[PDB]
């Protein structure tokens, strides 16, 4: 099995309180958050996996655990509101990485951004190469609404990652009516 | 709620010997654990404490982690020799404070409904009595900001314990206690004017200084407000003493008074003590 530690970051931004993803996103990433858990377990029981709130300031009330029942209580109640921040939340699952006990699992990070961001393309690029130095693939997932057809994302995704590096992949959610499962069908296939 | 904290030199300790533990391995940031305060009353005071390992990102300056597997089971350690003993809130050395620490206090509120932050310092230099103490609460603005939560400061003094001053105070051995009604007073003296008239002269610089930049803070209000009740008397020229003048003399009116009495009598017991016992070893003796 692959040895990693996936440190999960659920979006409470502002725009996740509406139903796109059904029946609405607060349940939808929940479901979100249901099926990469349950892979883990069917995956190694030896990865930790805890969540993180990206919008307004980052606290983890959850150390990282492979129990993922913790998880799955804060996932009610969240209160998505807030004012979205990315570049904080990139390094925000490698900190809490470089806290681990263990130094064999890899660092694997996924995102969820639902919401439009203000970044400049000089500033994805710096956090890319920055973990090509510290060699941390996060393969991040698009949700919630945003720039039509990604491209800041998709460049942070694509620079983040080269020769192979299998990788950092990024897909686009269509903005339209889906299940949170159908969401994930293509990223958790391949990541 | 929390009004003046108590700091022990042992517990502050336990912030210095963890400068200790991650001063070696280094590297960014500082030392940062959670605090276990001894609440009796309105007074807080602090006996213990445990350091968890922590870091805060610079880039990313909004990044911190306490680790609460740490936090958690070694709670029912102390807990469980101490029952008294709880925690209070969070510490670490500063020196100053980084816009982020607003989240740390936020989080732990699960654990204490008012933590309260202790800003220490493992290498003594200025000004004064040292380390710091801050309590969150939240008064908006006058201004109108959405509600600002922002660290008040709350006045940390040392305090003392029974059984705890056997090793602490055996080390130093090299002070001279005190001594009360000479040196003790007079020192402080020279001193009052010096670390009185010090901050003086760096506050009416920064005062001075609002007018140029550096505004706000305008304060306001609190600034020229305790400055006027400085302003019982000035004093100024010339000292306005004209009713205190007589009254300045006659406050040294016994003073001088009695040390003209006590030193004619205490004369008496000393030069006539002293040369009856001479005289009566001195001449008998050949």
């Amino acid at each position: 099995m692959v040895l990693e530690s996936t440190m999960v970051c659920v979006d409470n931004s502002e725009y996740m309180r509406n139903g796109d993803f059904l029946p609405t996103r607060l349940q939808a990433q929940q479901d979100a958050v249901n099926i990469v858990c349950h892979s883990k377990t069917r995956s190694n029981p030896e990865n930790n996996v805890g969540l993180i709130t990206l919008a307004n300031d980052c606290e983890v009330l959850t150390t990282l655990t492979p129990d993922t029942g913790r998880i799955l209580s804060k996932l009610h109640t969240v209160q998505p509101k807030g004012k979205i921040t990315f570049c904080t939340g990139i390094r925000v699952a490698h900190l809490a990485l470089k806290h681990r006990q263990g130094k064999n699992h890899k660092m694997r990070i996924i995102a969820f951004v639902g919401s439009p961001v203000e970044d400049n393309e000089k500033d994805l690029v710096k956090l890319a190469k920055r973990l090509k130095k510290e060699k941390v693939n996060v393969d991040i997932i698009n949700f919630g609404e945003e720039e039509v057809n990604t491209e800041k994302l998709t460049a942070f995704v694509n620079t983040l990652n080269g020769k192979d590096g299998t990788g950092s992949h990024l897909v686009t959610v269509p903005p339209g009516p889906s299940l949170a499962d159908a969401l994930i069908s293509s990223p958790i296939l391949a990541g | 709620a929390v009004q003046k904290v108590v700091v022990h030199p042992l517990v502050l300790l336990s912030v210095v010997d963890h400068f200790n533990r991650i001063g070696k391995v280094g590297n960014q940031k500082r030392v940062v654990g959670v605090l276990l305060g001894s609440w009796q009353k309105k007074v807080l005071d602090v006996s213990n404490s445990f350091a968890v390992p922590f870091d805060e990102d610079d880039k990313d300056d909004s990044v911190w982690f306490l680790d609460h597997d740490y936090l958690e089971n070694m709670y029912g350690m102390f807990k469980k020799v101490n029952a008294r003993e709880r925690i209070v809130g969070w510490y670490h050395t500063g020196p100053k404070l980084h816009k982020n620490d607003i989240a740390i206090n936020e989080l732990m509120k699960r654990y204490c409904p008012n933590s309260v932050l202790v800003i220490i310092d493992v290498k003594p230099k200025d000004l004064g009595l040292p380390t710091e103490a801050y309590i969150s609460v939240e008064e908006v603005h006058d201004d109108g900001t959405p509600t600002s939560k922002t660290f008040e400061h709350v006045t940390s003094e040392i305090g003392a314990e029974e059984a705890e001053e056997v090793g602490v105070e055996h080390l130093l051995r090299d002070i001279k206690d005190t001594t009360v009604g000479t040196l003790s007073q007079r020192i402080t003296n020279q001193v009052h004017g010096l670390k009185g008239l010090n901050s003086k002269l760096l506050d009416i610089r920064s005062y001075l200084e609002k007018v140029a930049t550096g505004k706000l803070p305008i304060n306001h209000q609190i600034i020229y407000q305790l400055q006027d009740v400085f302003n019982l008397l000035p004093d100024v020229s010339l000292q306005e003493f004209v009713k205190a003048f007589y009254l300045k003399t006659n406050d040294q009116m016994v003073v001088v008074y009695l040390a003209s009495l006590i030193r004619s009598v205490v004369a008496l017991h000393n030069l006539i003590n002293n040369k009856i016992a001479n005289r009566d070893a001195e001449k008998k003796e050949g």
